[PDB]
RNA sequence: GUUUAUUAAAAACACAGCACUGUGCAAACACGAAAGUGGACGUAUACGGUGUGACGCCUGCCCGGUGCCGGGAGGUUAAU
């Protein structure tokens, strides 16, 4: 494919490469997510002066704004005080919805789709490490303290 | 109990009736009934598809609550009713808020027992709860396939599923026929065995118990014609062939299980 | 029916010529697939049942040109 | 009421949650109108054979006078729990004292 | 009880019972180029096919051929 790239892909993307990829990776991942534009004799002219000169640094400062969105919450901790079972065995397993609502109500305003859970649905009541996908390289180290009630 | 009838006439000799004395003798709860129109084994095209059914006594559909969407609500079992479309009995249960619902009646259930539903349900039989608070090794029924489906497995009379393994978010179950398979741990189940376990002991006595139920007499392949069945023909009780279906598919041993979508869920096949 | 939206492909009839040249009428069916396109000119999802050759044509052309051809032919998108 | 000598083992990270279970069990004892006799926690020590792995389980003795309904409910809370592994209830025999 | 309406009402068909086989639900199977239905608003004490035909005594041998199932070590093996 002659598809020119826009985002910093962690394998072959370095802001302006013409690396040959398959059509299924371009049509289903790069195009609908805005990651890359298929270049056929006019998008090269679009990327030549209008995109690589101005909009690449705009994407870089939007990545810096995502880093600042990570740097909104300086506490980086969430104390969940939901109802629990008798001596452990928590009542309801907390997914990404309640964690995203607790971070959005006080702290980072990131959406639910960037929230990742390394330790499952967090059935164990205690200290847990939760990372956020605010950026493809810089990750979060949120310390969630599940407290039994 | 299971009462064998006396041979007062030719036809009542082999009648063995399963008489439950605790069933309510009266009309059921009317807003939970709807119509159940008979089909006779015919599709929208009007041709017969599932043969050897038709006729019999009429019946009305009872809306039996499968999902148990109420959580944290106590439930007092009002009475027991006989569902004609099932093999086991159903239970009319009056909830705390005043809503009467039909559920599947377990084995250890009488008039006056208290059950509940939700994740805060106990280990007492009759409670419906998801498969992440149940101790591994007990007996469950009304097994849901997907979270929120309602329940597909272990719902006939006497059918029960024992929990074998718990691999993270997967629950490996042993079914009634003996097929090990994995389901989602978020699926719900009702504790205990399904009641009316003596329902297999009825041997129906006569042809009339097959006729008024909906079982039509079955014609053998030897009695048919070569244009009507692959078997048949010959000058007097000649078989001379291999046992097949009337549509040319081999029977008495042929694995037709071919979907290739739920083979990951199946652990060990039926033996 | 089995009509491609972009290329207009439809099933035709042919012969199933065996080793003994036995002419048996059968039907040639196109490789139709219902794929959901992200359109940037409309910024939305468009479900199209198209052929994979039509998918290669859309991979060559722009999606706005394909939607313009569907508008010119009066097809619903 | 009869004297019941309860011995149960607990898993270690759940043996960190033992005193709350002791408070719940003595609340059930107070509901049984019986007096507690042996609050001696034997503690976390080494097992003799592999019993549901991660060795060195937690021994607790109770030894309380209780009726039959309360001990049936307290046995069902034992058998239906992943925390309590190998509980047992024994005879009366004029319930006993120090130097276990 | 039913059957060749219009030469055969029977030992024929069928029958509850018994056995084998398949199927974990969007099930098998069937109608339908397909959608969609029956099965079933049932789900392994259920359904479909086969064989026999209440009940008592029972059902002995053989996997050579054929049919079915399992295993892929090896030989052969088209399409690309």
């Amino acid at each position: 494919m002659q598809v020119i790239l826009l985002d910093k892909v962690a394998n072959l993307g370095s802001l302006g490469d013409q690396v040959n990829v398959k059509a299924g990776y371009a049509r289903n991942f790069l195009v609908p997510q805005g990651k890359a534009v298929p270049a056929t004799k006019k998008n090269i002219e679009f990327f030549e002066a209008r995109r690589a000169e101005l909009e690449a640094k705009l994407a870089e400062v939007l990545a810096a704004a995502n880093a600042r969105a990570e740097k909104i919450n300086a506490l980086e901790t969430v104390t969940i005080a939901s109802k629990a079972g008798d001596e452990g065995k928590l009542f309801g397993s907390i997914g990404t919805r309640d964690i995203a609502d607790a971070v959005t109500a006080a702290g980072v305003e990131v959406a639910k789709s960037e929230v990742r859970l390394p330790n499952g649905v967090l059935r164990t009541t205690g200290e847990h490490e939760v990372s956020f996908q605010v950026h493809s390289e810089v990750f979060a180290k949120v310390i969630v303290n599940v407290v039994a009630e | 109990a299971v009462v064998k009838c006396k041979p007062t006439s030719p036809g009542r000799r082999h009648v063995v009736k399963v008489v439950n004395p605790e069933l309510h003798k009266g009309k059921p709860f009317a807003p939970l009934l709807e119509k159940n129109s008979k089909s006779g084994g015919r599709n929208n095209n009007g041709r017969i598809t599932t043969r050897h059914i038709g006729g019999g006594h009429k019946q009305a559909y009872r809306i039996v609550d499968f999902k148990r969407n109420k959580d944290g609500i106590p439930a007092v079992v009002e009475r027991l009713e006989y569902d004609p479309n099932r093999s086991a009995n159903i239970a009319l249960v009056l909830y705390k808020d005043g809503e009467r619902r039909y559920i599947l009646a377990p084995k250890g259930l009488k008039a006056g027992d208290q059950i509940q539903s939700g994740v805060d349900a106990a280990i007492k039989p009759g409670n419906t709860l998801p498969m992440r608070n149940i101790p591994v090794g007990s007996t469950v029924h009304n097994v849901e396939m997907k979270p929120g489906k309602g329940g597909q497995l272990a719902r006939s009379a006497g059918t029960y599923v024992q929990i074998v393994a718990r691999d993270g978010a997967y629950v490996t179950l042993r079914l009634r026929s003996g097929e090990m398979r994995k389901v989602e741990a978020d699926c719900r189940a009702t504790l205990g065995e399904v009641g009316n376990a003596e329902h297999m002991l009825r041997v129906l006595g006569k042809a009339g118990a097959a006729r008024w139920r909906g079982v039509r007499p079955t014609v053998r392949g030897t009695a048919m014609n070569p244009v009507d069945h692959p078997h048949g023909g010959g000058e007097g009780r000649n078989f001379g062939k291999h046992p097949v279906t009337p549509w040319g598919v081999q029977t008495k041993g042929k694995k037709t299980r071919s979907n290739k979508r739920t083979d990951k869920f199946i652990v060990r096949r039926r033996s | 029916s089995r009509v491609c939206q972009v290329t207009g492909k439809r099933p035709v009839t042919g012969n199933n010529r065996s080793h003994a040249l036995n002419a048996t009428k059968r039907r040639f069916l196109p490789n139709l697939h219902s794929h959901r396109f992200w359109v940037e000119s409309e910024k939305r999802f468009v479900t199209l049942r198209v052929s994979a050759k039509g998918m290669r044509v859309i991979d060559k052309k722009g999606i706005d040109t394909v939607l313009a051809e569907l508008r010119a032919r009066g097809e619903k998108y | 009421m009869r004297h019941y000598e309860i011995v149960f083992m607990v898993h270690p990270d759940q043996s960190e949650q033992v005193p709350g279970m002791i408070e719940r069990y003595t609340a059930a004892i107070t509901g049984a109108e019986g007096k507690i006799h042996r609050l001696e926690d034997w503690g976390r020590r080494q097992l003799a054979y592999p019993i549901n792995k991660l060795h060195k389980a937690h021994y607790v003795l109770m030894n309380v006078e209780a009726p039959q309904e309360v001990i049936d409910e307290l046995e069902t809370t034992f058998r239906f729990n992943d925390a309590v592994i190998r509980s047992m209830v024994m005879r009366t025999k004029h319930a006993v004292t120090e130097a276990s």
